């Protein structure tokens, strides 16, 4: 368990422990927020040639494995080494993103890229119907407004991108203030850290990015119905907690009481969760998952799910929200308190895999944002020192008679219209 | 004589006509807030490959 963050031109930040293999890699603060409409796509393209034949073969010899993800706030590129080669790995940070960056955008590199971005794009929006709606969630949730934009970009903005593109948006986000150099594996950071004040040359020193507009929640819906898929799925949310929240960890605990299901695993039907008493007596889905999606400016809190039972979604939705009024008026402390040791429990599932890429991508989201890393023990205090009354308060700001984002697809005829759903965010009272 | 009740019939009817008109216009209101997400509702078609 360490946290050690210095900054010499760049920010170097580190966390090592003596497991295997290490990671390194540059993190960006800039992702998918970032892009527009039209070169929406530009950030998954970037990652695409990255990880080109070409580009990891020239690794491959070297011994080195190559990995990249896009998300909305950030963007990383990523290189695993064995253990003592971690000069190596540095090597060909460098000699891909000042030297090659000007090399991996060769015509008929790019193109067979493309290519592969687009039936990668496309196969994305045929068949993977969970993430297509809870990509569409963030879509109407936030739309006119940075987190609206898909990870993957859309097939339009994709198929009309050029190389001036991938240019232009490397040059005003792939700069030095804008970027951590993260190294995680069993590393020192003082081993690093020389071997980076080791060459000087800044590279673009001095230049920002480009300043924009706030995100903002709507509350609003959008139906993909298609009636030719066995199933429905759906995603609903409410405005959630930014990273950095003082109820970022409440939002993530409440969130933990409704837990996840899975119809089909004999332990899944046996959680303390009350929702499943009404649920699993018509079997109302086949699966559920509760999220506290956090981000940089907002973030969503609420459900996903997907059904077979395509005449009684209404049941499903209305049971579910009915669960979710209870955290403003009768929530209990045994309901807190399961959450709080599964909220630890898969905390620490995160934090502390055996994959220092994970660790990686986790440490240089955080330091991005808030310029360092809490620490796992220093979570477990934050959650362990949560009341009832503070579920209860959160839940009465967040949850109760609030606005929600609706997106769904598949057999949704019984996915009532949008007030009905709305209604059911609080309760009639005298 | 044949109209006793007509100072307080007219009386009464001043009452009853200003709570229904108030209500009328109050619900007038109050439908067009609970229909607002259905009228400006917008459909797209992408026909299916």
């Amino acid at each position: 368990a360490e946290v050690t963050q210095l900054s010499n031109g760049i920010v170097v930040a580190t966390e090592h422990n003596p497991a295997h293999t290490a990671s390194v890699g540059v993190v960006f603060g800039s992702g998918a927020a970032n892009e527009n409409p039209y070169n929406n796509g530009v950030s998954n393209l970037w990652k695409n040639i990255f990880l080109s034949k070409e580009n990891s073969a020239v690794a491959a010899k070297e011994g080195l494995a190559l990995s990249s993800n896009i998300s909305r706030d950030f963007q990383s590129y990523i290189v695993s080494s064995l253990p003592g080669s971690t000069d190596k790995s540095l090597d060909f940070l460098n000699q891909s993103f000042i030297q090659q960056k000007a090399n991996l955008l060769s015509s008929s590199n790019f193109e067979a890229t493309k290519k592969s971005v687009l039936k990668q794009v496309q196969d994305f929006e045929d068949n993977d119907h969970p993430n297509r709606v809870l990509e569409h969630l963030h879509s109407t949730a936030f739309q006119n407004t940075p987190l609206s934009l898909p990870t993957r970009g859309t097939l339009e903005s994709l198929e009309n991108l050029v190389v001036a593109d991938l240019e232009s948006f490397a040059n005003n986000h792939f700069l030095n203030s804008n970027a951590v150099v993260v190294g995680t594996g069993n590393i020192k950071h003082e081993d690093l850290v020389n071997s980076i004040e080791s060459k000087n040359l800044s590279l673009q020193t001095g230049t920002k990015p480009v300043l924009k507009k706030k995100a903002a929640f709507l509350g609003s819906e959008v139906r993909l119905r298609d009636d030719t898929l066995p199933k429905a799925w759906i995603s609903l949310a409410v405005e959630g907690e930014p990273v950095n929240s003082p109820n970022y960890f409440v939002a993530k605990l409440a969130a933990q009481i409704f837990g996840s299901y899975n119809a089909f695993e004999p332990a899944s039907r046996l959680q303390g969760i009350k929702l499943l008493d009404n649920i699993q007596e018509y079997q109302l889905c086949d699966n559920f998952n509760h999220f506290s999606l956090s981000y940089k400016d907002s973030g969503l809190w609420g459900f996903s799910t997907a059904t077979r039972n395509v005449t009684m979604i209404d049941d499903l939705i209305h049971f579910t929200l009915k669960q979710w009024n209870r955290l403003t008026i009768s929530v209990t402390d045994t309901e807190v308190e399961r959450a709080k040791s599964l909220l630890k429990l898969q905390l620490g599932q995160l934090y502390e895999s055996g994959n220092p890429v994970n660790d990686a991508n986790l440490l240089g989201a955080e330091v991005l944002i808030k310029g360092s890393k809490l620490s796992l023990g220093e979570a477990f205090k934050k959650i362990d020192a949560i009341t009832v009354k503070d579920v209860k308060a959160w839940a009465g700001k967040r949850l109760w008679d609030q606005d929600i984002a609706i997106a769904g697809t598949g057999q949704i005829e019984g996915l009532l219209d949008y007030m009905r759903i709305r209604s059911d965010m609080s309760m009639m009272r005298w | 004589c044949a109209e006793p009740e007509h100072d307080e019939r007219k009386r009464l009817g001043l009452k009853t006509v200003i709570i229904l008109s108030s209500l009328y216009l109050l619900s007038i209101w109050v439908k067009k807030f609970k229909w607002a997400g259905i009228k400006t509702r917008k459909f797209v078609f992408n026909p299916p490959k």
